RNA sequence: AUUUUACCAAUUAAGAAGAAUAUUAUAAUAAUGGGUGUCUUAUAUUUUAAAUAAAUAUUUAAAUUCCGUGUAGUAAAUUUAUUAU
RNA sequence: UAAUAUUUGUUUAAUGAAAAGUAUUUUAUUAUUAUAUUGUAUAGUAUUAUUAUAGUGUAUAGUUUUUUAAAAAUAUAAAAAAUAAAGUAUGAAUUAAUAUCAAAAUUUUAAUAAAAAUUAAAAAAUU
């Protein structure tokens, strides 16, 4: 009676966002690359997702003891049948793993370590380097001091994160 | 192997795993199988053409 | 129900005193002089100071 | 198509990494060739409209948006997948709006 | 002018035409008359009042209940101008340029792109810069010269991009009121630079342990070498 | 059949909650309103 | 029949002979799959229906692939770790450069001005702190950068520390090296204890007492001079008094006292130690010992303005079962707002802690009250445990 | 003062290897019943029969329960013919 | 509809169990008097359903998951008695053309007429 709550009209009506035709977002070629949350006014310091593993116990510290959840160690359907993945993770697999395809290795393969090579397109365009190593089955090349990024080597018993 | 190559920098020539592209279906095909010889095929590829 | 209720009928229930007394109501409290926890007067804690003198 | 621009579609979908190799770069047809210029954004300056380099313009926009959100004297916490309903949680929220942190925590503790 | 693009913002937001959206204009929110359906008559001041002032507050607006940004501080604006400098010109690049033209063509365009953009956003911030010289601080008065230097731009006191006006004929130019566009930039940057020199000497006259000793050694040293790069003395 | 959905879809802002939210309801409301006022204007006012 | 969709997610009534579906216990929904099915994902290994093929690749790449590093590499990595001397130099330098450019707070009239946030300052300081080995208050830092005096002390103490670390060696690294394979506090370390005390002093003005007490621990960690030790122990006595750490105050109160022979005559420290020891004794309600201690202070130190104050305040003030029950100061009220037992949660009836695992209050290993599981235990088929006839 | 009356509002550009050896028709050259994690044995592993069919045909006439039924070699082994990762 | 119904785990004689045709026993396990080989625990009815079907064989293993601080009416038993309704948590289903609603009366209109017109006098919430 001292607080003030008027019912928000969004819970009454929640139409789904319009889906894209052929994944073509009609205005990519017009508008900027600014994140829409930023221009909308949405910002956050921490995003704490309770579906993460670490946060799991407080996820179970916020619920009621009265609500039971069955099938904790067993499953009604037998899980040892081979049945396929849902489709978008199949797509993740395919996009990540392309070199499993037949004949993905390039025919009479030219690039061998020690050759001096220009970068034709993308970042580092116009840079000459020497081929250090060849990863052949991926069709990939390591070129000397081109595309140099950080590698995180995690902490352990004796070492810090490098 | 990806991680290890990224670290050590060694070049890798052959794939560390064997890929059966038939997903275990090539064992279904009889062992003496070979494709027949096809004559006068439709295509432009046997004409080596670099510029068109 | 014989018909879908619009947002107004859904909003009519919040004008009621039953709703306000149940849901949006602030509790009156002070600091327990023994425990320094927020406390409603008339409800005490299991601690041997707070049983005899119940502050 | 007698000239296939790379960002366009033929028997395809919008596969954006494949469609545009470089987001900063812009592809157009000139003298019957694929010719590739630097992308510009049109921005009003002195009352004419001036062309600025698109990439650094955009990354600068998001830079200043993040920094004007950051150096502000507030902390915004987003908690996701809270195990309550929408209606119930909205009800339980509406009590706490516009309170001190002290009274917020106390009113949360006492219900 | 409320919702879309503020006074000191870097967006060019066209309020009347919606170019950023993913959907056709279904429901027009501010509407006065039922004749707004087929002929909204937007573009009239009195109806775009009603439309633009009914838009939701953006990240730029920071609507009433939400706390807004301290923008007009000179101490924000100068590092803002400075972070523009590291955008176009990389550190490595900067070094090579510091030395002393032999430079990758590709690379060259980045320098002139830096100059271009810096010109633009100086044009945007100066209506907020001219407000704030008064309470501006000794470090960030100097930052005005540091940031112009790092972006490789020489400030007009009478390479430099800030001296010329962008060409267009005065009949064709956009004179519409309410849009803050200063038509003489090189005339009002020049008298911004002169002003911010004149204020600096005020605070160095105002400023007269080893911390203050080393500080007063160093920043006094930085004055003549930074103002000297733009050709200004004292 | 032409019911004039695509013009009247722009007016909804002048309707209260149930009509301004959901499309068809609002369009029925606006069709009704404008036909009514048209009739009235021609014969009565 | 079928007042809803033909999906196995859809809302309304279905029928088995028309829309047959098999038994899906918890079927993850149309959007996000929620915290319940994810609970199942992180405990039993898959979703409860057994139709969702467990696919964890995306975290295998996150945890196990990232830690792979081979022996031949990781036998060489620690030969390349950065030089800590240089790192201390760089950290001190850019931390100081970043602090020096912090804008002076503009003083408004009629309303308090919001201080400019220290966003850019967290980045240099977090490198500096664990290059140094001491965690520093952000709050205390901001409060120090509020006051011009505190900012002055902080700045020139940082400058002195900088200069001493460049020209001299790093003394804690010296005495870390000479330890595993004794001397008075060096120049740089004096600078360091001075600036840490400054920042704790600032930490107190904003009313973070626990943190101000925690900062000074490392501050005594870096002081080998008995004058420094006396002053620091005194300071921690007071900073643990405000925090209502009474065993901490009545610990650190008396070392500051113990140093009185070998501390110079020019010190206020030992008297402060007396004051803290006495005050801690007073807050625990032992007044007799408090007056005994202030009596000792005025015995040894004759007249002392703080011991004046505390002798006359004790004088003005003038059962074992009820002692240290009372809540006398607000910081433990603040600490009681958190960490307290409320209605319905964080009490002894919700979830109980056992060996760092959560339990329902039904299995409460320290409690057999009614409804508890251990009441149902029986006699386990050996000997009759109790003479109870009916139950157990 | 213990307290700023009750009521009254929307409609969102989308952050991203979370859409390709993708769906459908199209190839007139192969084809004893495809079955991988398979692997003695065959007393117990038989599918044949002159018809409208995994073979599918270039006109409006005549004539027939008067009223639902109708076109004959195009070339004789000639090029309308069951194709295919 | 729905701040709804349902659920709600504070005290066990379900002794036994071949007929179940699903459930990673990491080595479940002889010491045998016997030979090789093979195989031992919870899913019938869409459920961890009301609660199984049947053949063993036996009688003192208590053989150890059922919330709650008034009264109507419903259900049992003796209008008294026993049981259940403000509750924290979970959260369905029938229904849905509707505008903030439609209260009372009178006549009329092609068959109740919540359709007309006129007079009129229906506040909000909860049961
Ligand atoms: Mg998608
Ligand atoms: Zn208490």
């Amino acid at each position: 009676m001292y607080a003030r709550f008027r019912t928000r009209s969004k819970f009454y009506f929640r139409p789904a966002r319009p889906a894209l035709a052929y994944n073509v977002d009609p205005n990519v070629m017009r508008r900027p690359k600014v994140k829409r949350g930023l221009l909308k006014g949405t910002y956050s310091d921490e995003t704490v997702d309770l579906r993460d593993r670490e946060r799991l116990e407080l996820l179970e510290s916020m619920r009621h003891p009265r609500e039971r959840d069955f099938y904790q160690d067993h499953t009604y359907h037998n899980q040892w049948l081979r049945r396929d993945l849902e489709k978008h993770q199949k797509q993740q697999l395919a996009a990540r793993y392309k070199y499993f395809a037949p004949d993905f290795e390039i025919s009479p393969w030219i690039w061998y370590p020690g050759d001096i090579v220009e970068v034709v397109s993308g970042e580092g365009i116009g840079q000459r380097g020497t081929i250090i190593a060849v990863i052949k089955y991926k069709n990939e090349i390591v070129v000397q001091n081109i595309n140099v990024q950080d590698v995180v080597i995690p902490a352990s018993e004796s070492r810090p994160e490098q | 192997v990806d991680r290890e190559v990224l670290l050590t920098g060694k070049s890798v020539w052959e794939c560390p795993i064997h890929i059966d592209h038939t997903c275990g279906g090539s064992k279904t095909v009889p062992p003496h199988a070979k494709k027949p010889v096809r004559y006068m095929d439709a295509g432009i590829a046997n004409v080596g053409v670099t510029d068109i | 129900p014989k018909r879908k209720k619009n947002p107004m009928q859904l909003r009519r229930k919040v004008y009621g005193l039953h709703f306000k007394e149940k849901y949006l109501k602030m509790e009156e409290w002070y600091y327990c002089p023994l425990c320094a926890e927020p406390k409603k007067p008339g409800e005490w804690c299991r601690r041997e100071d707070c049983r005899q003198i119940k502050p | 198509p007698r000239i296939l621009l790379d960002r366009s579609l033929w028997k395809s979908l919008w596969i954006t990494k494949l469609q545009l190799p470089d987001i900063n770069r812009w592809e157009r047809v000139v003298n019957s060739r694929r010719v590739t210029e630097d992308r510009y954004a049109f921005v009003e300056e002195e009352g004419v409209m001036h062309k600025v380099n698109w990439g650094l313009y955009c990354e600068r926009l998001e830079t200043e948006l993040t920094v004007t959100q950051e150096r502000l004297p507030q902390h915004t916490l987003l908690m996701k997948a809270v195990p309550s309903s929408w209606k119930k949680l909205d009800i339980d929220i509406s009590v706490i709006r516009g309170l001190s942190l002290r009274e917020a925590m106390a009113q949360c503790k006492l219900s | 002018v409320y919702g879309g693009s503020g006074r000191g913002d870097l967006l060019y937001e066209n309020p009347d035409a919606r170019r950023h959206s993913g959907r056709a204009l279904g429901v027009l929110n501010g509407v006065r008359h039922s004749s707004q359906a087929t002929m909204p008559e937007s573009g009239q001041l009195y109806y775009r009042k009603l439309i633009l002032h009914s838009r939701p507050p953006n990240g730029s607006c920071a609507g009433l209940q939400r706390h807004c940004h301290d923008t007009c501080n000179w101490s924000y604006l100068i590092p803002s101008l400075h972070r523009c400098a590291e955008s176009a010109i990389s550190a490595k690049l900067w070094e090579k340029m510091c030395q002393l033209v032999n430079l990758t063509q590709y690379e060259r365009q980045r320098v002139r792109d830096g100059q271009n953009l810096y010109r633009y956003e100086v044009h945007q911030r100066l209506p907020l810069l001219e407000e704030s010289i008064g309470w501006a601080q000794l470090d960030d008065l100097l930052g005005w010269f540091r940031s112009a230097r790092r972006a490789w731009v020489r400030l007009p006191t009478s390479s430099s991009a800030m001296s010329c006006r962008l060409e267009g004929h005065a009949d064709s130019r956009d004179t519409t009121p309410g849009r803050n566009q200063v038509f003489d930039t090189p005339e009002r940057v020049e008298q911004l630079t002169e002003a911010t020199v004149h204020r600096i000497r005020e605070e160095l006259q105002r400023l007269n342990s080893a911390r203050r000793l080393a500080r007063d050694e160093e920043l006094s040293r930085c004055v003549e070498e930074e103002l000297g790069w733009h050709g200004v003395a004292l | 059949h032409y019911r004039a959905k695509l013009e009247l879809d722009r007016i909804r802002s002048m309707l209260r909650g149930r009509a301004r939210l959901e499309r068809k309801v609002g369009l029925k409301r606006l069709f009704f309103l404008m036909r009514t006022q048209t009739r009235y204007r021609v014969e009565q006012q | 029949y079928q007042r809803g969709g033909w999906s196995p997610g859809s809302k309304h009534q279905k029928h088995m002979t028309l829309n047959p579906t098999l038994y899906l216990y918890r079927f993850p929904g149309p959007h996000g799959p929620g915290p319940y099915t994810m609970k199942y994902w992180w405990t039993l290994g898959c979703f409860p229906t057994g139709m969702e093929v467990p696919f964890r690749l995306h975290e295998f790449l996150s945890t196990y692939q990232q830690e792979h590093v081979p022996v031949e590499v990781e036998e060489w990595l620690r030969c390349y770790i950065k030089d800590p001397l240089s790192e201390l130099v760089n950290a001190s330098n850019d931390f100081f450069k970043a602090v020096e450019v912090y804008p002076e707070v503009e003083s408004a009239r009629g309303y308090k001005t919001l201080q400019p946030s220290i966003a850019p300052l967290l980045v240099p300081m977090k490198k500096f702190e664990e290059q140094l080995g001491v965690k520093i208050s952000p709050v205390g830092l901001r409060s120090v950068l509020s006051n011009p005096v505190l900012k002055d002390r902080f700045l020139d103490d940082l400058f002195d520390y900088k200069s001493y670390v460049e020209k001299g060696g790093s003394t804690p690294h010296r005495r870390l090296a000479r330890s595993r394979f004794a001397e008075t506090t060096a120049d740089d370390e004096r600078s360091l204890i001075l600036l840490l005390t400054t920042i704790s002093e600032g930490c107190i003005n904003a009313g973070n007492y626990s943190d101000a007490a925690s900062v000074l621990a490392d501050a005594l960690m870096f002081c080998h001079d008995p004058d420094s030790q006396a002053t620091t122990h005194a300071n921690i006595s007071f900073a643990s008094l405000l925090n209502a750490d009474f065993k901490g105050a009545e610990y650190n109160g008396r070392e500051a006292a113990l140093l009185q022979p070998q501390v110079k005559p020019t010190s206020t420290a030992c008297a402060r130690g007396y004051v803290g020891w006495a005050a801690a004794a007073a807050y625990q309600d032992d007044f007799e010992k408090a007056e005994a201690i202030v009596k000792d202070g005025l015995t040894l130190y004759v007249g002392n303005e703080h011991l004046e104050k505390l002798a006359n305040k004790l004088q003005a003030l003038r059962p074992r079962s009820l002692r240290e029950s009372r809540s006398h100061l607000p910081s433990q009220q603040s600490r009681g707002l958190l960490s307290g037992s409320g209605k319905g949660f964080s009490n002894e009836f919700d979830w109980v802690e056992f060996k760092n695992k959560l339990y329902p209050s039904k299995m409460d290993p320290r409690n057999n009250e009614m409804g508890s599981v251990f009441r149902r235990v029986g006699d386990l088929g050996s000997f009759i445990s109790t003479s109870r006839s009916m139950e157990r």
